[PDB]
């Protein structure tokens, strides 16, 4: 098991103290490109950002 | 954001004069401008008369109430005066009229609450605008092959198609088994029952079903079905909803009525809609796909992304009865000259052609069908295709718009 | 005629037969050779059961005794849960030769992978021309050649050479971004030894002309492995650094490890030899300056004075170009230049930041280099590094002279951040060359006069000239850093540069490249 | 970090429970990083056919056993490195001829330094 | 763009004798029809008019011509057929023609004389609401130069299906004989004065004489272009003879035209 | 090619080649990768592409010299053209290698029989014309006016569909 | 459901089955 667990580095609780600890810690613990700013920017007809910003935004998933 | 119009008004307020007509023109212009941008849904809740009728027509969906909703341009008394025909408003433009006859209405609710429920159901499938992805529910994705993840509900498909090619079956039996939770929102259920169209989900993802229905007109394509399917497909492709065709079509409905009413011009609309559509397009063939209707019901070269056929599929230029009469015309002519049993010869040749060419394998051989699959696999193949084709990098030549047959 | 159940059973029978369409005899021959079947191979490469086969029953029209699949398996698959397209040549049917349907199916797959935007892997067992229909194979070689251009720089293309890739079959693989080949099994050649003998009488073995190690040394092939399983693993690793397509983002793996200065960083403070003539393995640096030891080397044998590798910085993939002082003193030869250029352009097309680790005297002086085109290859390298729009960061380790300084991500040629270790030496030429050129040629004799005058010139030049301080004073490099800083400094630098938008650039059909 | 679970950031906190001073390490993603993958990180180690004999660690070259141009066989001694007053004999990894030789006795040597080339 | 030299001068200076026939074209009685080709061939260069679908939906005339070398598509109501009503067939004919013009950037000129839609249960059951919405959609999406000349009637919703200012008609001009109204006075009276007809019927008066007097007053007051011109829906009320001049000059002014629309894939035309 | 495409010059190919030169010198020279680059350049180019095949279009020589399969727009052949995977002599060598060459008149006969059959039925343009791989077989004098007419038609060629991206890739 | 959370306490594995949702 490669999950990252909680670890009590120091001391031992009794089972009741462990139950309190864990209950407390547990109790504490779609694209919509419409009007994206990149559409609002004004580009030169030859601006490379039409590739590297605009398409790289609209196409990106 | 979606626009909802609850419509209940009788005409222009004639006292105001032309101003009413100017603001009608503006409302219509905004409906056109918005059309294909945001979902537009109209609920007729009363007598909509005069100009009030064109706004619903320009919106994407129309709900009506069974007997409280009327739409008509001109009054029954006007019709009487000019033509003598007597009609009540209900006969003229009631919900039944606009469902079954005119096909303007998309739903006929049993009551206002049912109407609202239907509109909420529609909006559940529809994205807020064309730059948004349809509402995608998370789903418990099963893992493994299709063979490993067939449910018994899938296996029920292996026995569905009747043995005799001349006995029909209700295509909802297929639709409700491939769709998630058996839940299908049919659109225009009453208009042209030879084509069933509506929304559902697969793996939580909205899909538009379009399917032939063998129980009515043998599932022929007619004018009304062609227009129903065309506009439903175009709505789906406006709002990014991928479409699944379930195909069992013997051809077009023969007749002088269909010809004089323009089955050519008005059936070509379904071609246009399908070829234009750039969302995911998956075709499942169950029994027949003949002739021109093979092209119309999402052939591969029309750009069907995934085409699969059940083993009962029958993909051919024409049925064996006519095919014999063309392919063997000379041989039959010689048998008629010689005085053979030309009818027995026809039967033998027809059997031969049925056994040779009227199957899926010839089209699979040509690669028009990507796979001939056990029916139970259908839901797996559909889900896989729709999961992969979320974004299709496909395009057509730059244009202002199509010149769709109109 | 038949019930639904009878039709379904007939279907299952056909789908089973389609698993071995060459039949018992071809199974016998294949098990004789001991070579896995094309579909067993696809099933081994792909994630278990992920394979959906497309065109299983595709069959050549009008030949009454054509066989299903026409000699190719094609379909779609997950690797590590990410989509890929796969095709694999099936030697059992028509010797795997390119028929009409074979061409159509591979074309359709290439269209599909371009449409979805996902990698495509070819498994390349011999795909010669049809004996019975050669002109069809000619046409479909040209068709597939055309369909590669819709993929170039859009989706990762890989080919696994598991047989003699012979004749016109080479034109499709060489387009692909990664070529893996198997020793004593994979070969690549445009003309067979026998044809060469007949035309010329030159005599060569398949190992000499074709062989995978020879093709890696010539640089036609990127990796040579000992087994198909190793090939598949190498593909899994290769793809593990790359996005599915030009537009999507690569996997982020083990980000945030070791947020602090480790002993492994402090070990860099003494990793550069004291004597400037001493060679060392650059991997001792590369294994320490990146997130972990996962420096995945590509084209190892091609131009071995140069390392082209993937790594991760804070879990983000980066392409690493480093000099290798252990080989040829790190001089940038013809193959090092072309390897660097192509790796740069690939990395840019898949948005991998470029990290340059410099330790080079520059170009290798000599006649075989000049006659081999070092000027033009270096011009390509010059062009590629300025074409690339990705974040560019440079770490100068010891010497970086002349064109080596230029092409290894100088600030000129528009590298974005430039760091040097204090051992760096930035100059037009090394002290030995400057002395041997200007100073030493005035005396006629190699007298001990010229010996001590030369040694004193070296002594002065290695302090006042071949040192980073001039470049730092002029701001040609941005910082001189202690070596241990390098890992965390790269993390900060690439974090800053992550959203780099390059410009101003003028959009055009394409650039032009010395070719 | 050596296993996959070791790569996850950890926040250490002191927690008092009934007065007991517990000390607790909390993983940075515990379900008690939108597309982050965890896997066993590779050791900082070079996992060869190459010609170079390379120094395995920093030290001093207390003995050189070979001569320029000598032929040697796999396992033959090339140098001894004194590291921390411990002997580290470094040996030829393959058969061949010593065809480049940089070290000399008493030289300080860094890790990965190419001692000699066997060709 | 075939080259032709425009004659210099004012719109009223350059009146031809053939233009002057428009001033007398329209019959005095609104029950008498006229052939709209009489207008088409006079506003077009050389009378050259390539009619499209002449035998279909003859209640609307659509076809190509030139105005000073510029191609134009003319779409025009035809009083001699079904009194000029709109119907299913005419709506589909016009809608597709308009959409083709708009594809190829051919300005559209509308000649309008429409009383409304052809009454009938056959039209209703065959979808006149859905079919007629196509001519609205076509004219609303049409971004090319759109000019409207109103000659006689423009009533009710048909005033909207023929191209009103809020549907983005770039120039709208009316002849003096134009009649722009919500409906004909005979229908209007039954609403507007229903209370007076009621009290007259309770008094037992000559309610038919009151009907006639009220209808007369309504038609004199409201069923004219000037109310629309006041509300700004008609840009100018012009002598008919000026029509060729106005169409030519407006098309020249609209040679270049930008219209901003929301971003979409495609339009979902009502079928 | 890449230069001409950059400056929008139409490309006219005039083809007469046996294809790649056989030999170890060219193989060690990299003929494979230069060929792959030539394939790439010609498919990448968006300009009008017209090909005249004057007498010999074998293998990769056919493909790379403006084949329709590699996106040549209009393809013309003179009736001298010969389109094939390999020439008759090479196909013969591929056959006579069935046995050790005795130089016997029987074997010379089988050789020349195969040569003549190949040169009549196989290495001729008619199969390509039937399959529509080349668009016309033309009288040679026509070529100048046919080039004019073809390039006049192709003046406004827009190439598509193509997906815009930072760049393609060609094998360096 | 139950969230069986493994804890290490001085190296002792100790599953604590908490109530699931919370
Ligand atoms: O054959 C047989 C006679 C009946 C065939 C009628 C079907 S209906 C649908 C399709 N369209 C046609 O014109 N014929 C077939
Ligand atoms: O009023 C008067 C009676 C006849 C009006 C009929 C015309 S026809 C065209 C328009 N559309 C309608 O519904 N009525 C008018």
């Amino acid at each position: 098991d490669h999950e990252a667990h909680i670890k009590v580095l120091r001391g031992e609780p009794t089972p009741e103290e462990m139950a309190a600890l864990m209950a407390v810690l547990a109790s504490a613990g779609e694209r919509n490109m419409w009007g994206h700013p990149v559409d609002k920017l004004r580009y030169s007809v030859f601006s490379w950002q039409r590739v590297t910003l605009l398409e790289r935004t609209h196409m990106r998933r | 954001r979606p626009l909802i119009g609850i419509n209940d008004g009788a005409g222009a307020r004639i006292q105001e004069g032309v101003v009413s007509l100017g603001l009608y023109s503006r409302i219509f212009h905004n409906n056109i401008k918005a059309s294909g941008v945001i979902p537009q849904i109209s609920l007729i809740m009363g007598a909509a008369a005069g100009g009030h009728v064109y706004s619903p027509a320009l919106t994407d969906f129309v709900v009506m109430v069974d007997q409280t909703s009327q739409m008509f341009i001109t009054g029954p008394d006007v019709i009487k005066t000019v033509t003598g025909e007597d009609v009540t408003m209900e006969e003229l433009g009631g919900a039944h009229t606009h469902m079954a006859k005119s096909g303007t209405a998309h739903y006929v609710a049993s009551g206002e609450q049912d109407a609202f429920d239907y509109v909420r159901d529609l909006l559940s499938y529809l994205p807020p605008n064309n730059y948004a992805d349809p509402p995608l529910y998370p789903v418990a994705i099963p893992e493994g092959s299709i063979e490993e993840t067939l449910t018994d509900e899938d296996l029920e498909l292996d026995t569905l198609i009747p043995d005799s090619p001349n006995q029909p079956y209700d295509m909802h039996e297929v639709i409700t088994r491939i769709l998630d939770d058996d839940e299908f929102l049919e659109v225009q259920a009453g208009y042209a029952g030879n084509i069933v169209v509506g929304f559902g989900r697969v793996e939580g993802r909205p899909v538009g079903i379009v399917a032939n229905q063998p129980t009515q007109f043998a599932g022929c394509l007619d004018i009304n079905a062609s227009e129903k399917a065309a506009r439903f497909i175009r709505t789906c492709d406006c709002f990014n909803i991928p479409i699944v065709l379930l195909v069992d079509v013997p051809g077009f409905l023969p007749g002088t009525d269909q010809e004089y009413n323009g089955i050519i011009r008005r059936g070509a609309k379904l071609l246009y809609a399908y070829g234009e559509a750039t969302v995911a397009k998956v075709t499942v063939i169950t029994r027949k796909s003949y002739g021109g209707a093979y092209c119309v019901m999402g052939s591969k070269d029309m750009g069907a992304d995934v085409v699969v056929a059940w083993p009962t599929a029958q993909i051919a230029v024409m049925g064996a009865s006519g095919a014999v009469g063309f392919v063997y015309r000379q041989q039959l002519k010689e048998a008629a000259k010689n005085g053979e049993d030309v009818d027995a010869l026809r039967l033998e040749l027809q059997q031969t052609y049925e056994d040779t060419l009227v199957n899926p394998y010839i089209a699979a051989e040509r690669g028009y069908v990507d796979a001939v699959i056990p029916p139970s696999h259908t839901r797996g193949y559909v889900a896989n295709a729709l999961r992969l084709l979320e974004r299709k990098i496909v395009q057509m030549p730059p244009k202002k718009h199509g010149n769709i047959p109109l | 005629n038949k019930t639904t159940a009878e039709l379904l059973a007939e279907l299952r029978e056909k789908l089973e037969l389609a698993k071995e369409p060459g039949g018992e005899k071809a199974v016998a021959k294949r098990e004789k050779k001991g070579i896995p079947s094309a579909r067993a191979r696809i099933n081994a490469l792909l994630d278990p059961g992920s394979f959906i086969e497309i065109g299983a029953l595709a069959k050549t029209p009008g030949d009454p005794n054509a066989l299903y699949g026409d000699g190719v398996v094609t379909g779609r698959g997950t690797i590590d849960g990410r989509p890929v397209g796969v095709f694999s040549h099936d030697q059992t049917v028509f010797q795997g030769s390119v028929g009409e349907m074979f061409g159509r199916k591979v074309a359709r797959l290439m269209e599909w992978v371009a449409m979805v935007g996902c990698p495509i892997i070819g498994i390349n067992d011999s795909a010669g021309a049809r004996i019975q229909d050669a002109v069809t194979s000619l046409a479909w070689y040209a068709e597939l050649g055309r369909r590669h251009e819709m993929l170039r720089g859009l989706v990762p293309e890989i080919s696994l050479i598991f047989g003699k890739c012979a004749g016109g079959a080479v034109y499709s693989p060489i387009q692909t971004d990664l070529l893996v080949a198997v020793r004593d099994q994979g070969y690549m050649f445009i003309t067979g030894p026998d044809v060469i003998k007949d035309v010329t009488g030159e005599d060569v073995t398949f190992d000499e002309l074709g062989g995978a190690d020879e093709q890696a040394k010539r640089g036609n092939i990127h990796k040579v492995v000992n087994s198909e399983a190793e090939a598949y693993q190498y593909v899994r690793d290769y793809l593990s650094f790359l996005p599915s397509n030009h537009f999507d983002n690569p996997p982020i793996v083990n980000p945030g490890m070791e947020p602090e200065i480790t002993p492994h960083d402090l070990e860099l403070d003494s990793i550069v030899p004291d004597a400037d003539n001493m060679a060392y393995d650059m991997h001792e640096i590369l294994l320490r300056i990146f997130d972990d030891g996962d420096v995945f080397e590509i084209a190892e044998q091609r131009g071995p004075a140069m390392i082209t590798a993937f790594a991760r910085v804070d879990g983000h993939p980066v392409g690493v170009i480093a000099n290798q002082p252990m080989v040829l003193s790190g001089a940038i030869d013809n193959e090092a230049s072309d390897k660097a250029a192509s790796f740069i352009r690939f990395c840019d097309s898949y948005n991998l930041p470029l990290v340059f680790v410099v330790d080079t005297p520059g170009a290798m002086p000599g006649v075989a280099e000049e006659k081999g085109g070092i000027i033009k290859r270096g011009g390509r390298f010059f062009n590629a590094i300025v074409e690339a729009d990705v974040p560019k960061v440079t770490v100068i380790i010891r010497k970086a002279y002349g064109g080596g300084y230029a092409v290894m991500g100088s600030k000129q040629l528009s590298a974005d951040l430039n760091f040097a270790w204090p051992t760096a030496r930035i100059a037009v030429i090394g002290a030995e060359g400057a002395a041997q050129l200007l100073v030493k040629r005035f005396p006629d004799p190699n007298a001990p006069e010229v010996q001590k005058i030369r040694d004193d010139f070296i002594e002065g030049y290695n302090l006042n000239m071949a040192t980073p301080w001039i470049a730092a004073e002029r701001g040609y490099i941005d910082a001189v850093i202690q070596p241990h800083e390098t890992r965390l400094l790269l993390r900060k630098s690439l974090r800053l540069l992550r959203d780099k938008q390059n410009g101003p650039k003028v959009q055009r059909k394409h650039g032009l490249l010395p070719l | 970090p050596i296993e996959e679970e070791d790569t996850v950031p950890r926040q250490t906190v002191v927690v008092e429970v009934g007065g007991r001073r517990l000390e607790v390490s909390l993983p940075g993603d515990l379900a008690i990083a939108p597309g982050v993958v965890r896997k066993k990180p590779k050791p900082r180690k070079r996992g060869a056919s190459g010609d170079a004999v390379t120094a395995p660690m920093q030290g001093t070259v207390v003995k050189v056993a070979v001569e320029e141009g000598q032929e040697v066989s796999a396992g033959d001694l090339v140098v001894v490195l004194e590291a921390m007053k411990m002997e580290n004999p470094v040996t030829a990894h393959k058969d061949g001829t010593i065809t480049g030789l940089a070290v000399e006795a008493g030289a300080a040597i860094t890790q990965g330094t190419v001692i000699a080339e066997i060709k």
